[PDB]
DNA sequence: GGGTATTCGCCGTGTACCTCTCCTAGCCC
DNA sequence: GGGCTAATGACGGCGAATACCC
RNA sequence: CGGAGAGGUA
């Protein structure tokens, strides 16, 4: 019977494999990250990456051991925040959605360190997450070697991941807030206020209607 | 629908934009629970069912280029009726003829 | 009218006069509790029917007989607060009065010896708060009432014991109130089995051999006999009309001679009526009929006995011959077929392999009891318990009225117990309903389910206890003394007390109160669990139970339950929703004569409804109660119809008399999608106080009643004018009127002052009236949490603007100003509990102590000398809180940690540490620090100062009701001294109290002034004896288990400010969370250059179908709006006369609206201070189903000058140009619901680990890692990823070696990792090793 | 003839967490 | 004390174990 | 803390 419990091989699959390294918090919307890009909360990415902190501290000279490390992080002084920036320079970071119901269900992203509590999530990318804005939270892990990051930077992150692996066609179309500003804009009308005109490119058109 | 999941006779004849009355959102109420139960039993049956479609189908990699394997499928579009459901232009999409197709002509 | 009314009338919209008000929505409670512990006159629920149900208890012998008296609640020790503060329960002692008789052993009885035990203590109950809540720890427990099948027959369609095949079969179950099940089910054959329980099947008629019939008996009791006559050849028929259509034409029917119907054909109606008219009574019928025939009857030999035909076998010629020799012209068989009782007993029979008594009861003792070798004695024993013991088989009064409504009696009630008649009659209405014609019981229908609230509950636990406090007591008795012995002797509380104990603490309908919002609350204590002991599974599909039966229209709220895994088993009541006395639910109606809707109203019960016709709550009523149409929606059996005015018996009482109190303050619900609408009354629970009470502008007109009703409102119990207002007190002067003879005097109302909820939400109590302000009986005298003036305040009224301002608004999330911060609304206080207990050790005792080993003085410096940290002091997560520190008795360790200690300077004392210090992620403020300190233990400073707090507390209350007694008692000596002469001067310049000392004239005013002396020395002596049982009461030990020394707990008062990630939700089903705080100046202004608070995603409307926001936007404009007009007019100072104008204007918009204006309030004072409370908005009332049309509301905004389309256009504070089109700006009532950002985030690297399954685990100073559930791992799986697999399965997830070494690479700056010999991998393969199993690793 | 067509016991349990309890037991020294 | 110590108001599948028409 | 029982959320 210790052969084979539940549901199987203990430390392959259930139960329950919690792994360190991660995180999670509730989303919110960034629509100024760019597509590669995922907003990350300052206090969330200081504990993510404190061994990567602690070795940066260390190489700088700035701490002398872990425990001069320890202290430096948590006094929170701002040279912390040069060395943060620098461990998440490109850095990247693997998001998934609690039930994670296609391939897509976990993808990677560059994080952006951001002020505040949540995990700002990529507008678009939302949608192929197949998660909302409603409380739902997001989870948050870090590839930590060198080959994890590759693994995910070649493969995981949205760039390279933008079409369904079910029925191939982009999985990151826009979906109701964008689409709505598009078709507004693009929309005509029959009469209105620089109506007949003839302008030097769009260059003019953007002069005028500015 | 009603309980039993039969069309009520008197419609709900009441949009939002005006208002509802009192019974019109008591027979509305049942759709909505049912929806709900639908979805979380749905819910619990799609993990149920993707378990099992992983479990019999994980052990499948590609791995050789070419087979040289002349046999295929007749692969047609789909038409029920006088409608065409499916275009074969859609199917056909990103697979590979086992055969060299000539024209109609 | 009301005072608290007067402050603030919140403007109404309703149209249609409400006949009846609200009820008092704990009424369920209230009344379980009282019929479960009041005293009764006769057998009714309660203690009362438990003891006369056990009791008397008996001797086996001796005639030692034990007899109940009477039972009293004893005083409890303790009021509700105090068992708050002192973690204890609110119990009253329950004492019994009995007497044990001894008679003569043996003679007719007459008593040797009689022994009273007066009151004797079993067990102390808890007792209820009058709040319907239950404190069992020092905590809020609720009962939550359960929903489950009535005891009685249970007729039901048996769809899965078809097994693949159709004609889905019959089932009668009838389900006692306590006992054993009984089950009689059909098969695909048309044969009747017998389940007892759910043990195999036997057929049904073993029962009848068991119950003493033979078959004959049986025939005779279901199948109609059928006479045959011998004479003639092929025999003739004594036709009968009622037997030609429940059989076909299987023999020839004659008429004058002639066959009129033909063997072959079915008999019609016509052809029945055309023999009767024919006056046919002999009919010639074929020899075949007879043979196929069963006879219902033994039949023998008249000289020998032989016998030749016994019962339920088929006839043939050769029986035809013997029963023809030896004497017979009558047979008698059985009315067989299909149609009017087929021959399913006799199948049932033919099946069944018992003919006798002896041998059913053996069969039957074997399939109940397994082997066992039967013994006829303990076969008729154990049928005798199962189906006639009066003491644990009950159907109960609510079990044989449903058992004889089910059977249709004729009878109201019966015996208790099961009978003979009672198993025939469900045989026969199982019969009927096989045969087609009769009814199958609705599996949901709530005539068929009853409300199980906590009196009940509570009496069938006590029930249990005296079950086995009867089985001690009958033991002793026979064996114990035949002389003088104690009644108490064999009486034990611990069985009762730990039934009852079990019961109020760990059942699972014991629930927390869920205590974050008074709606919270109120509809906690309304929840009605179909789950439950007794009830159904969590897991329950059950589809049909799950969703709505039509039948739950005013009794449970359709649309408010949780989304979980439980929807539709956990319903709400109704608002005017109410238990029957034998537990079905009953709904208020207005009974309409013959065209005139009366004001009487009749609690229709669930089955009750089913008959009559109802009209809709919507009808249009004029005159004295007639419907202005002759054609009415009404409602018959769950589906709507046309019906005429004349023929509807009832009335809904109300518009909303179909929803929970949770749904029914949704604004505008008549224009939201049901599921977005349960979305919304789900989200209304969730709401968490503000740091301000704020009236939604826009609402029902339910939150007064729902303040009320729920206890967190200080309700004023007897009216007067406010003596006394202060921050914790108030001291009401009751009128004299309402004064109780002797003096009462004053009121004292405590207010709960930041007292941690069971959700960690601060509740406080706001005193809403000032100095010398009237109030009469059932007003307010302070706001409780979310509340404002007796208003229900869930949230706080937020500017809004519909705009998707730069994608800022994706799905639903919703941007607010950094406005919304600055005002500190949405703000939210939260209490933490960090129990610190102390405890007994075989290592020594530990001691709360300030002084601390290896710790500096910073941590030192937040305590006391007690090791108690100040009250008041802003801790964070890690400082010492309690100084506790464990007797290390064991100086003996390790070499290893000797020298550890030893070189890293650590301390080395025979004590260890053990301070509750902050966890790590908490932070705030104590406000609260209590001690509790059972006899045996010393009491320390910090528990000396608590006691010295309450004494004072006690003693101010006391003093003052001292000074109101005393000063009445010099008042009249006054009187006295001064009459007799001249006194009064030298009465005026000695003390008030001097007065004993003045000598007056001898007479009977001098007699009258010494017994004012005695008086004043008697109420004196009452102060000092009031005083010294409240020390005693605050001074005794604490309940506290042995173990256990002291424990101290601390509160951690945390205020969390709104910020980006907290779900703040709307009302109407709005979700979201908290985008940006985008600055102030970049929020979109209007004209006026006024910022907006909040811009909500329009994308969220036109699909969720939530547009009851939008209207809940527009209505708050137009209320803002006369607020902001009002508001004008106030700093303009304008006249008295100009605000009372205009408010009266805005009061009466609307036609046909009943509200009622000024000039009836006070002509300056109160209109000043109603527009004082006003210049914030009007709040709004709109009934649910009842309320605003657009037009009112677009009147409502021309009176506040701002647009009629609600749309005004905005500029973007980001770039300052107006917008293409003006967008919709206005007022909603937004709830910031538990979920808050700081509760969802948690993050690590490195913390806590765990043993067998080396895993981030448990606490909260760091919360393990995120379940990388096999989902995740398939993703990764379908992506060509690979490595991170690996990594999150084998080097940073389980291998602590691994971790630790690759925790050191990346340290040592380099993110390194290598393969190598995977940990689990060997672990395994060393694993199926031991199994002498080799594993060779070769390699591909 | 023989395949349904019943009866006769065991057992499995989407996703994640928040709180709670409950965990081989018999027993002679 | 303690150190040893060998079912019914879930639901569905499923093999074993019976149940039955021609 | 290893796995079961219960409420709540998503």
């Amino acid at each position: 019977d210790m052969i084979k419990g539940k549901q199987g091989r203990f430390r392959q699959n259930l139960l329950g494999k919690r792994v360190d390294y991660s995180g999670r918090s509730v989303i919110t919307v960034g629509p100024y990250l760019r597509l590669h890009q995922c907003g990350l909360p300052k206090k969330m990415a200081l504990e993510l990456f404190k061994p990567f902190i602690y070795g940066k501290l260390e190489l700088r000279g700035l701490a002398t051991t872990i425990k001069a490390a320890k202290k430096m992080v948590e006094r929170e002084e701002a040279v912390v925040w040069d060395i943060l920036d620098e461990v998440i320079r490109e850095h990247p970071v693997l998001l998934n959605r609690a039930p994670t119901l296609h391939r897509l269900g976990i993808q990677a992203f560059e994080p952006v360190l951001i002020e505040g509590k949540a995990i700002q999530l990529h507008p678009l990318v939302c949608a192929a997450y197949n998660a909302d804005f409603d409380g739902d939270q997001m989870a948050v892990h870090v590839p930590l070697t060198l080959e994890a990051q590759l693994e995910a930077r070649a493969l995981m992150m949205s760039t390279n991941n933008i079409l369904s692996p079910a029925n191939g066609e982009p999985i990151i179309v826009p979906s109701q807030d964008v689409v709505l500003g598009l078709y507004y804009m693009t929309r005509d009308c029959v009469n209105a206020k620089g109506e007949g005109m003839v302008l030097t490119g769009p260059k003019e058109a953007e002069r005028l209607y500015r | 629908a009603k309980p039993d999941g039969s069309i009520i006779e008197t419609p709900i004849t009441a949009n939002f934009r005006e208002g509802l009355n009192v019974l019109q959102y008591f027979i509305s109420t049942h759709g909505a629970r049912k929806g709900l139960a639908d979805t979380a039993l749905k819910t619990a049956n799609s993990g149920y069912l993707t378990r099992r479609l992983v479990d019999v189908a994980q052990d499948l990699v590609v791995t050789e280029d070419d087979c040289g394997t002349h046999e295929g499928i007749m692969m047609t579009p789909v038409i029920e009726g006088g409608d065409v459901k499916e275009p074969l232009r859609d199917r056909v999409l990103g697979r590979v003829t086992a055969e060299d197709v000539l024209k109609p002509g | 009218y009301s005072y608290t009314e007067k402050k603030r009338i919140r403007k109404d919209f309703g149209k249609r006069p409400q006949v009846l008000d609200v009820p008092y929505l704990l009424s369920i409670q209230l009344d379980s509790f009282q019929k479960f512990i009041e005293q009764d006159p006769e057998g009714q629920y309660g203690l009362e029917a438990a003891f006369r149900s056990v009791f008397p208890i008996q001797s086996y012998s001796g005639n030692s007989e034990l007899q109940y008296v009477s039972y009293r609640l004893g005083e409890p020790v303790f009021d509700v607060q105090e068992c708050q503060i002192r973690g204890v329960t609110y119990s009253a002692p329950l004492r019994v009065k009995l007497r044990l008789v001894i008679y003569e052993r043996e003679a007719p009885e007459g008593t040797v010896k009689d022994i009273k035990e007066q009151e004797v203590y079993m067990g102390e109950i808890p007792l209820m708060t009058d709040n319907g809540t239950f404190v069992i720890n020092g905590t809020e427990r609720v009962i939550v009432s359960q929903l489950h099948r009535s005891p009685g027959v249970f007729f039901d369609s048996d769809k899965g014991k078809t097994h693949s095949s159709g004609k889905v079969l019959y089932n009668a179950r009838i389900i006692p109130y306590r006992g054993s099940w009984l089950d009689f089910e059909f098969d695909p054959k048309d044969n009747l089995f017998v389940r007892i329980d759910r043990r195999r099947k036997l057929p049904a008629t073993i029962i009848l051999r068991a119950l003493n019939y033979t078959t004959e008996q049986i025939l005779d009791l279901f199948f109609e006999k059928v006479i045959f006559e011998i004479r003639d050849n092929k025999l003739q028929m004594e036709l009968v009309p009622e037997r030609l259509r429940g059989e076909t034409a299987s023999f020839d029917i004659e008429a004058n001679g002639k066959v009129y119907v033909e063997k072959g054909r079915r008999i019609t109606a016509r052809h029945i009526r055309q023999l009767e008219k024919d006056d046919v009574k002999l009919i010639e019928v074929p020899v075949e009929y007879i043979a196929g025939k069963v006879v219902a009857k033994d039949y023998i030999d008249e000289s020998t006995g032989e016998l030749i035909c016994a019962a339920n076998m088929e006839l043939s010629l050769d029986l035809l011959a013997k029963l023809s020799q030896s004497g017979h012209k009558r047979i008698e068989t059985l009315f067989t077929n299909d149609l009017d009782h087929g021959p399913y007993i006799s199948e049932t029979l033919r099946v069944d392999p018992t003919n006798d008594r002896l041998s059913a009861l053996v069969e039957i003792y074997r399939m109940m009891r397994p082997g066992e070798p039967p013994t006829r004695e303990a076969a008729e024993s154990l049928f005798e318990n199962l189906f006639f013991s009066e003491d644990r088989y009950d159907l109960s009064a609510v079990g044989r009225m449903k058992f004889n409504r089910s059977l249709l009696r004729e009878e109201i009630e019966g015996s208790g117990i099961l009978s003979k008649d009672d198993i025939i009659d469900v045989m026969k209405k199982l019969i009927d309903i096989r045969n087609g014609k009769g009814e199958v019981d609705d599996i949901d229908h709530l005539g068929n389910r009853r409300i199980r609230s906590v009196g009940e509950m509570a009496e069938n636990q006590f029930r249990v206890g005296l079950v086995r406090v009867e089985r001690a007591v009958k033991e002793r008795l026979s064996l114990g003394d035949l002389d003088t012995l104690m009644p108490q002797d064999m009486i034990n509380a611990k069985p009762i007390s730990a039934a009852v104990k079990e019961f109020f603490g760990s059942s699972q309908l014991s629930q927390f109160m869920d205590q974050n919002n008074p709606l919270s609350e109120i509809t906690h204590k309304r929840r009605i669990s179909a789950l439950g002991p007794g009830g159904l599974t969590r897991e329950r599909a059950g589809f049909e139970v799950r969703d709505v039966h039509p039948t739950h229209y005013g009794r449970v709220c359709p649309i408010e339950t949780p989304e979980g895994p439980n929807i539709g088993l956990i319903n709400s009541l109704s608002v005017y929703a109410q238990t029957n006395e034998y537990g079905f639910l009953e709904t208020p109606y207005r009974k309409v004569t013959d065209g005139v809707v009366t004001d009487e109203i009749h609690y229709l019960s669930a089955i009750e409804e089913g008959n009559y016709v109802i009209a809709q709550a919507n009808s249009n009523l004029d005159e004295e109660g007639h419907f202005v149409e002759d054609l009415v929606t009404c409602r018959s059996k769950g589906e709507s119809s046309l019906f005429s005015r004349d023929q509807v018996d009832y009335m809904d009482v109300s518009t909303q008399q179909v929803v929970s109190v949770g749904a029914s303050l949704i604004p505008f619900l008549e224009h939201d999608d049901a599921n977005r609408a349960l979305m919304g009354a789900n989200m209304q629970r969730q709401a968490v106080p503000t740091l301000r009470a704020d009236k939604p502008l826009v609402g029902t007109g339910m939150e007064r009643a729902v303040a009320v009703d729920s206890g967190v409102t200080a309700v004023a119990k007897r009216g007067g004018v406010v003596q006394y207002v202060d921050a914790s007190r108030i001291v009401i002067k009751v009128n004299e009127d309402e004064m109780y003879p002797g003096e009462a005097g004053i009121d004292i109302y405590n207010l709960t002052k930041y007292t941690r909820s069971n959700q960690n939400t601060c509740i406080n109590q706001m005193p809403c009236v000032s100095l010398g302000e009237p109030v009469e009986r059932g007003d307010v005298l302070a706001d409780g949490p979310s509340t404002d003036l007796g208003e229900l305040a869930l949230g706080q009224n937020m500017r809004v603007a519909f705009m998707p301002w730069n994608g800022y608004n994706f799905e639903d999330s919703i941007l607010v100003s950094e406005r919304v911060v600055q005002e500190d609304r949405f703000t939210t206080i939260h209490i933490q509990e960090l129990a610190c207990v102390s405890r007994d050790t075989k290592l020594g005792p530990e001691e709360i102590t300030a002084d601390i080993p290896n710790v500096g003085e910073a941590a030192l410096s937040k305590l006391d000398e007690s090791g108690i940290v100040y009250i008041g002091a802003e801790v964070t997560g890690g400082d010492i809180l309690v100084g506790k520190v464990t007797p290390k008795g064991e100086t003996q360790l390790t070499p290893e940690e000797k020298l550890l200690r030893a070189i890293f300077g650590e301390k080395a004392s025979d004590v260890k540490d053990s301070s509750l210090r902050v966890p790590n992620g908490v932070s705030g403020t104590v406000i609260d620090v209590q001690v509790f300190t059972r006899d045996g233990v010393e009491k320390d400073k910090r528990a000396l100062e608590i006691e010295e707090m309450q004494l004072k507390q006690a003693k101010k209350d006391l003093s003052e009701e001292l000074q109101i007694l005393e000063a009445g008692l010099f008042s009249r000596i006054r009187a006295v001294l001064v009459a007799g002469g001249v006194e009064a001067e030298k009465l005026d310049k000695l003390p008030r109290d001097r007065w004993l000392e003045l000598g007056l004239t001898d007479e009977e005013k001098q007699n009258q002034l010494e017994q004012l002396a005695e008086q004043y020395d008697e109420l004196k002596h009452e102060f000092e004896k009031k005083l010294e049982a409240k020390r005693r009461k605050i001074t005794q030990g604490d309940d506290l288990a042995p173990g256990v020394l002291k424990i101290v707990k601390v509160y951690l008062a945390v205020k969390r400010r709104i910020q980006p990630g907290d779900k703040m939700a709307g009302r109407h089903g709005n979700k979201g969370v908290i985008s940006k705080i985008n600055p102030i100046e970049d929020m979109p202004y209007d004209e006026n250059g006024t910022p907006v608070d909040i811009v909500l995603n329009p994308l969220g409307v036109p699909s969720r179908m939530n547009i009851g926001q939008i209207l809940e936007t527009h209505l708050g404009m137009a209320a803002k709006g006369i607020g902001d007009k009002i508001n004008a007019m106030l700093k303009q100072q304008q006249e008295v006369a100009k605000l009372r104008e205009f408010i009266q204007r805005a009061y009466d918009l609307g036609a046909d609206v009943r509200q009622k204006v000024d000039l009836s309030t006070f002509s300056d004072e109160e209109v000043m201070r109603l527009a004082e409370n006003l210049r914030k908005g009007m709040p709004i009332a709109t009934p649910v189903f009842d309320g605003a049309k657009e037009a009112e509301i677009k009147e409502l905004l021309k009176l506040g000058d701002l647009p009629t389309s609600g749309q005004i256009r905005l500029y973007d504070g980001r770039t300052g140009e107006q917008f293409e089109r003006p967008v919709t700006v206005g007022y909603m009532y937004m709830l910031k619901l538990n979920h808050l950002v700081d509760d969802k985030m948690h993050a690590r690297s490195t913390g806590s680990y765990s043993l067998v399954t080396q895993q981030p685990l448990g606490g909260k100073a760091q919360f393990g890692g995120q379940r990388f559930g096999e989902m995740e791992v398939w993703a990764l799986e379908a992506y060509g990823a690979a490595y991170t697999l690996q990594e999150m399965l084998t080097v940073k997830s389980d291998d602590v070696n691994g971790r630790t070494k690759m925790y050191k690479n990346i340290v040592d700056g380099n993110h390194q990792m290598e393969p190598g010999m995977p940990e689990s991998f060997n672990v395994l393969l060393k694993e199926i090793r031991s199994l002498g199993i080799n594993i060779e690793l070769e390699d591909e």
